[PDB]
This record gives C-alpha cells, structure tokens and sequence, in this order.
RNA sequence: AGGUCGUUAGUAUAGUGGUGAGUAUCCCCGCCUGUCACGCGGGAGACCGGGGUUCGAUUCCCCGACGGCCUGCCA
C-alpha cells in the first residue's frame, strides 16, 4: 500500500508535485517543516503556527527520553497531548547528536555511550532501545537508528560505519512493533564516495521499507559534490515512494533540489536566525539593529502577508529591540515561518499549471539581480536537467 | 473633563469618566488600573497574543524614562505616538519614572531632574521637557516634579521644605510655557503632592496647589515596611481634605492586593499595575480567590518545586485565559526547568487576566457596597 | 554674603606623585544548514578648566567654574 499519489510532473525536468496520505490528514508535496525539539516552538504559541498554514512538525528522541522521559510522556498520551498539536509529526533518531556531541560520547557495535551535557552522567542508547521510545512518542514517520559519521572524515571509518549501520538496520526492522501507525524510514549512507553509496542504495534497496532518506549531507562542504551526491541519489531510488533530504534549509538549494527530484526538507534555519534578530526577504535578509532602519516608516515586504507585515513598520521594531523586552523576539519568528511556507506553494503551483521553467528565471532574477550572477554551482545542476536561463 | 458619582459610601467613590479623549466617544470606569507596559508593548506580548486577554483596560501608561531616549524620530513622525507604536484606538498617559527600578537618590537640584533610562542618566530642565511632551502628544502627562525625599525616610525639615518650593516652581512655569503654545493645548495636565512625613507639609502642599487649573492629582510617597502602616495611612486621609472633589485621584507605588483595598477607603482613583509582573518574573503564579459569595495559605504558588511534575491540571480551575484552557502543570514545570522562553508568555497570559479579574470584580462589589466581606476574604491569607 | 566638601568613557565606580589607568553597561564588525544556541568571538571609547610646585602632576599649592552641605540674610 503505496502512501504518495502522484499528481503532476515536469515535462522539461523531473520535478514532481504530489501529495502525501499520512493519519491525520494529508500534504501537498513538496513541504517544508520547522522543527522544535524538546516538544514546543521556540517562544510562539502552537494556534499562531497553526494559522500561518503549516501542516507537518518534527521532535528529537535523545532529548525527550533524557528529560521528561519516556514513561509519563507516555502518560501524558504522547507527544501530540503533551504539546497540543493536531497534525501529523516526525520524530528523528537522535543520530545526529553523535556528530554534535562528538567530543563527549563513545560508540561501539552494542550501541553508544553519552555522557549528558547538563550534569556529567553516562547511559547506554542501542537500537532497541531508541526504537521503543520512539514507539512510545507515537509518531506518524519514524526513522532508525544510524550510525553517523562527519561528512569532513576519511579512513575506513565509513565503511564500517556503513555496513554497521545496515546490520542495525535489520535489528531494528526485527524490533519494530507497530508497523501500521509508523512509517519507518531507511537512512542511506556512505558520505561522499560514489562506490559506496551505490553499494548502499543495491543493499538496501531490497528490503521492505515505506520510504528513502539521504543522510550525511549537511552543514560546510563543497557544493560541487553535493549536487552530484543528490543526483546519483535520485536516480536510483523507485519513483513510487518519496525522497527527503535532510538538513537543507537555504531558499537557492531548496529550488535546485526541487528540479532535481527531492519531496521534503528539514533545517533550523529560518526559527534560530528569528532570535538573533534577522529577517528574510525576497533579496536575502535584514539585520534589524543597524542604524539604518531607525527611521524607515514602510513595511518588512510590501507583498507579504503575514501579520507582522500589516500593523508595524521597521523603525518600530528596530526601537523595540533594543530593549530587554522579549516581545520583539516573536514579531521575526512568525516572518521567517510564513516566508518560508509561501515560497513552496509558490512553486507546486508553478509546476502545477505547466510553467515551471519560467518561475525559476524569474526567482533567480530576483535573488541575484541578472540571471548570470547566480552561483556557479546552480548553473551547472540546472543546465544539466533541461532548465537553462539566460 | 466630566465626572460621574453614582455612588459614595463609607468614603467609597464610585463612578465613570464619559468625556475624555480626542472630543469624546470615549467612557472610563472609576475605580481601575492603567495597562503597564514596557517601551510600547505588553512585556512579552505581541498584539496577536494581547488581543486574547479578557478585559484589557482603554487607557495605558507609558513611562518617559523608557521612550525618552527616541526622541528625534517622532517628531520626522509627526504624527503622535499612538499611530507609530500601531495603537492608536487607546488614550495615553506618560508618567515620568516606573515604580519598579526605584530611582537612586541624590541629584536633583533647582533648575533639572534626572531619569534613568538604558543608554544611563540623562537631567532635563522645563523647556526640553515641554518639547518632548509636544512630540508625543499624549492625553495626559505628570508634571516636572521633585521627590527625591522618600529614600531618606528620616531628614531636616530645611530639605522638605526646598522640596515643596521647589516642586511649586515648576508648576508655575510649565503652565505658562503650555499655556503660550497651540499644540499642547489639547493635553490635560496633573498636580503633584508630597511633603514627606509631617502633617504641616502635607497640608500646604496640597492647600497651595488645589488654586490652579490642573485637571487632576498625584499623590507621591506613600509605601514603605508593615511597620509604619499607620503613620502612613492616617496622613493620607488627612490629605485628601484639600482637593477640589470634581477631578480623578491617582496613587503611586501601591499595587499589592491588601494594601490596595485599604488605600481606596481614604478616596483614590487610578492604580498601577505592575505586581502580578513581579509575581510573574520570580516564577510563581497568582492562585488567591476575590470570590467573596461562596501567601501563607494561597497567595502564590511556586513552580520549580519538585511535586509539580507528575501533575495534570491548569493552573487554577475555571481560569479562562489561554493556558488555563490547553495546557498542564506538569509541562509548565518542563518549560521552567529545561529555561524556556515559552513559559514567560504562558504566566503572563494568566497572571494579567486574574489581576485585571480582580479590579473588574472589586469595582462591582463597591458598586453594591459590600467592601467589607472582601476585605476579609483577601486579609485571611496574605 | 561667609565657611566647608567634591569634579576621571555616552552613563556609573576602583585606583596612584613612575600602571597598555581596572570592571560592568551603551556603540561598531563577524559567525548560524533536522538545537550544548534570548548564543559565541573581536574592536572602540575617559583623570572640569587655568596657573604654580615637582626630574615627572590624574597625585602637592593657588584661582575660576559648576554642584551639594552648614551658617548669615530672608520667610
Ligand atoms: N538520523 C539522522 N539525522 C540526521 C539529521 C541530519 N543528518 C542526519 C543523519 O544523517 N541522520
Ligand atoms: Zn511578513
Ligand atoms: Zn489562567
């Protein structure tokens, strides 16, 4: 039983644009989705993201079952009664804090060893174990445990990284327990080297599993490999099941990717940024502490809609800043989520109505000014698909 | 200006405001509170999350310490303060410092005062104040005064008499400088009152300032420790013998609940309303009842405690706000824990509405007169 | 009127006749790719004015200004 049906696709690229049946409702493909870790969006109340249109959320494993923990989360009916959210849900593996908290835990073939970054106490987190939490969260995609390893090493630290992380694979295939409300994903690996990641993508390939995920691929890297890794990525994988690139956040990439065949994203980006005080616009952002927005009586964006664009001008929250009142910090939160929202919806439609093409020499016209000033690395990944602007 | 008195019992005052604001179109309750708020908005509310807090009042209160620092924006501007900080539906009051960063001691002289803002410490004199009030054009706004003498709480005579002249001098002037212009002339203006502790002072003053056309009066310096809550509390009546009974009263600095119903009883108007943000700051959250018909018991309740974290319940039941409405005890208690900047907006949704709850409530009672019943419901647990 | 005390970044406070004048806040740059994050680095910015004493003056003496306190005058 298939989840993706599919709706419309490029004719000139292989974009697609389609739509996701998930257990509390659905979502048009491709989306966007914030993330708020420890069971809440950092300083905004869940109606307020509910009214800006977004329709899908995610959590994090190692956090929740370190504190509160799993047994009265578990009490508290979820994470969905625990925090009050009525749409669907994506819970990560905590892999990811094996490369964040990489000098403060070890790892061996029984699973790794943490040591908490709160108060220096030391526990065990083995598949089985990461997977029946995450079966006690109760979420609607649910991912494996994998070992990750930097995308800056070398050695034949890979390989075993690799093949460990299929062995792992089945173990936690075997200790799944609730295979009709939980959608689990297998995470391909291999970092940067061609042989490996297709001898990943053949192995993995042949075991039943929902949907792919491409892991690895995030943070300061030459871009020039990146595409390259995306693409080789798409090919291979069927056509019947989604993609979903994972730490990707940048309007530029999200586009590109989209021509080349991606369906969903994830990233900290837009909400961490709201907090340092900064915005995001059509041309790229706005640093609203300069001195050069103190008396600038317009809107954020003149074609924005969302509800901070419509009562304030900049000179007012530039003034309001500076003060040690914390309401100037929920005005750039709901910005930066409702831009990001609208772009994409943007886009499908483009797609939709037979015009993609011509969207994208537009945005890029936008963005950079003349269409051949954009990154030399965007040039390359279109003309190879069909797209060609200028 | 036009006052109503339905009602005055008991040295009880009860009535409304009706013509007030731009011509009219406008109606005040009496007894009440002023919104506070920190340069502009709410403390931690945006006007999304503001406009879901029952009975907001129509009038707020800014404070010149905080907005004196943007001055050479409003008048490119120049078109009020109501309209750039995008609330432009309420009437404006700005006072001169906030009561809950005291003002340290010891530098005012016979020609300036001081205020203290972010960027530190800035002295105006009359002409610069009667400037700033001309940009912002508020409806109301306290004049330049003197009452550096409250810290001392023990001094000569010499130096509360230099008090009293001194605040009389400033008055004089400032009315006729207001008086000279054209735009000012649609801002009503308020006396000053102080003396320190000694009946004589807190009787001239108030004798020489009732003889000029303020429209309404400050009474300044009246809180301090338990033990003096009758030494200061007999001069306050004794005070309001003075005044012209046809405009509003305001009192500086008393906001807790017990001292309040207390303060009305001499005859008082407008309060502050800064207290439930103290209790909101310090991690608690107000749970006493003003429920007359049906902290050493229930005043506050602390959440960092350990046996809130297996709870399931709201906060109080039957609140209406927001919180009381979605979430639990034991995920306030997460959020304060594991620092959350979330748990902030979650008390303060609820600490206003059960204040302002509060004021709604004991204006009704008054308006029945049965003050005495509530005064012993709220005196049996703080 | 007379007597006495004081003056150091935009705004506070330590310090000495031989110190890159210390600290905390403002001001100015940089960083952010499924949260160790309302965060992390770096920079800039002062001994009231005048005269004398001293090898050397923010450090000792004299004058002026500005301000506080006391007395006198006055209420
Ligand atoms: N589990 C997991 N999470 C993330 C988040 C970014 N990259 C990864 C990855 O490779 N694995
Ligand atoms: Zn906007
Ligand atoms: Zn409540």
């Amino acid at each position: 039983p298939r989840i993706m049906r599919l709706v419309a696709e490029c004719s000139r690229s292989r974009a697609r644009a389609g739509e996701l049946w998930l257990p509390h409702g659905t979502v048009a493909t491709p989306v966007f989705m914030p993330v708020g870790t420890q069971a809440t969006m950092k300083g905004i109340t869940t109606e307020q993201l509910d009214a800006l249109g977004c329709r899908i959320c995610l959590g994090n494993t190692y956090h929740l079952g370190l504190r509160p923990g799993p047994e009265l989360i578990q009490k508290a009916n979820g994470l969905h009664g625990f925090m009050n959210w009525p749409h669907n849900l994506l819970t990560d593996s905590g892999g990811f804090q094996m490369v964040s908290l990489v000098s403060l835990s070890e790892v061996t073939e029984e699973g790794v060893r943490f040591r908490s970054p709160y108060d220096g106490n030391e526990t065990l987190l083995s598949p089985e174990k990461s997977v029946q939490i995450q079966n006690a969260l109760g979420s609607d995609i649910i991912m494996q445990l994998d070992d990750v390893v930097s995308s800056t090493v070398t050695g034949p630290r890979v390989e075993e990284a690799m093949y460990r992380s299929i062995r792992w694979l089945d173990r936690c295939i075997a200790a799944h327990q609730r295979p009709d409300k939980q959608n689990l994903f297998a995470i391909i690996q291999g970092g940067l080297d061609a042989d490996l990641r297709a001898t990943c993508l053949e192995e993995m390939t042949k075991r039943d599993v929902p949907g792919f995920a491409i892991g690895g691929l995030s943070g300061g890297e030459s871009k020039s490999q990146f595409w390259r890794m995306v693409a080789l990525s798409t090919s291979r994988l069927p056509k019947d099941k989604p993609r979903y690139l994972m730490g990707v956040g940048y309007a530029t990439d999200l586009v590109v990717c989209v021509a080349l065949g991606c369906d969903m994203f994830d990233c900290v980006f837009p909400t961490r940024t709201a907090r340092f005080g900064s915005a995001l616009v059509p041309t790229g952002n706005l640093q609203l502490r300069k001195k050069v927005f103190e008396k600038d009586f317009g809107p954020i964006d003149p074609e924005c809609t969302c509800p901070t664009c419509q009562k304030h001008s900049r000179a007012f929250l530039h003034a309001l800043l500076h003060s040690d009142n914390t309401a100037a910090l929920h005005h750039l939160t709901v910005h930066n989520i409702a831009y990001q929202l609208q772009l994409m919806s943007a886009v499908r439609t483009s797609i939709v109505e037979k015009r993609f093409p011509d969207f994208v020499r537009d945005f890029m016209g936008a963005m950079y000014g003349d269409p051949t000033l954009c990154p030399t690395w965007a040039t390359d990944a279109l003309a190879s698909v069909g797209i060609t602007l200028g | 200006m036009k006052l109503s008195l339905t009602k005055v019992v008991n040295g009880c005052r009860l009535g409304k405001i009706k013509n007030l604001g731009k011509t009219g179109d406008h109606t005040m309750d009496i007894p009440g509170c002023l919104l506070y708020t920190k340069t502009g908005s709410a403390p931690h509310l945006t006007h999304h999350t503001l406009h879901n807090i029952h009975g907001v009042p129509a009038m707020a209160q800014l404070t010149l310490s905080s907005l004196a620092e943007h001055h050479e924006v409003l008048t490119e501007y120049k078109e009020g303060v109501g309209k750039f900080i995008g609330m432009p539906e309420s009437l404006l009051y700005c006072s001169l410092h906030d009561p809950v960063s005291p003002c340290p001691a010891g530098y005012v002289t016979n020609k300036s005062v001081s205020v203290w803002s972010v960027a530190g410490r800035v002295e105006m004199t009359v002409s610069k104040f009667m400037a700033i009030q001309k940009a912002l054009q508020p409806d109301w706004f306290q004049c330049l005064s003197d009452g550096e003498v409250s810290c001392k709480e023990a001094t000569s005579i010499k130096r509360v008499r230099k008090s009293v002249d001194r605040s009389l001098l400033f008055l004089d002037n400032c009315l006729r400088l207001q008086e000279e212009s054209e735009v000012l002339q649609k801002s009503v203006i308020i006396g000053v009152i102080e003396g320190g502790d000694v009946m004589e002072e807190r009787l001239r003053s108030a004798r020489e300032t009732a003889k000029r056309p303020v429209g309404g009066f400050l009474l300044d310096g009246f809180q301090g420790n338990p033990t003096t809550l009758e030494a200061r509390l007999r001069l306050l009546s004794s005070v309001t013998a003075e005044l012209p009974e046809d405009k509003p009263r305001l009192i500086s600095g008393v906001s807790r609940p017990d001292e309040v119903l207390e303060c009305i009883e001499r005859g008082v108007d407008l309060f502050e309303s800064f207290f439930p943000y103290q209790v909101t700051e310090r991690g608690c959250a107000l749970t006493f009842s003003f429920d007359y018909q049906p902290e050493i018991t229930s005043f506050e309740i602390n959440l960092k405690e350990k046996k809130y974290q297996e709870d399931f319940n709201p906060l109080v039941r039957g609140c209406s706000c927001y919180c009381c409405k979605n979430h639990t005890r034991a995920y306030i208690h997460h959020l304060l824990v594991t620092n959350e900047l979330l748990a902030g907006v979650l008390l303060m949704m609820h600490n206003f509405e059960h204040y302002f709850g509060f004021f709604h409530y004991i204006r009704e009672a008054l308006k029945s007169d049965k003050l005495a019943q509530l005064k012993e419901l709220i005196h049996r647990q703080a």
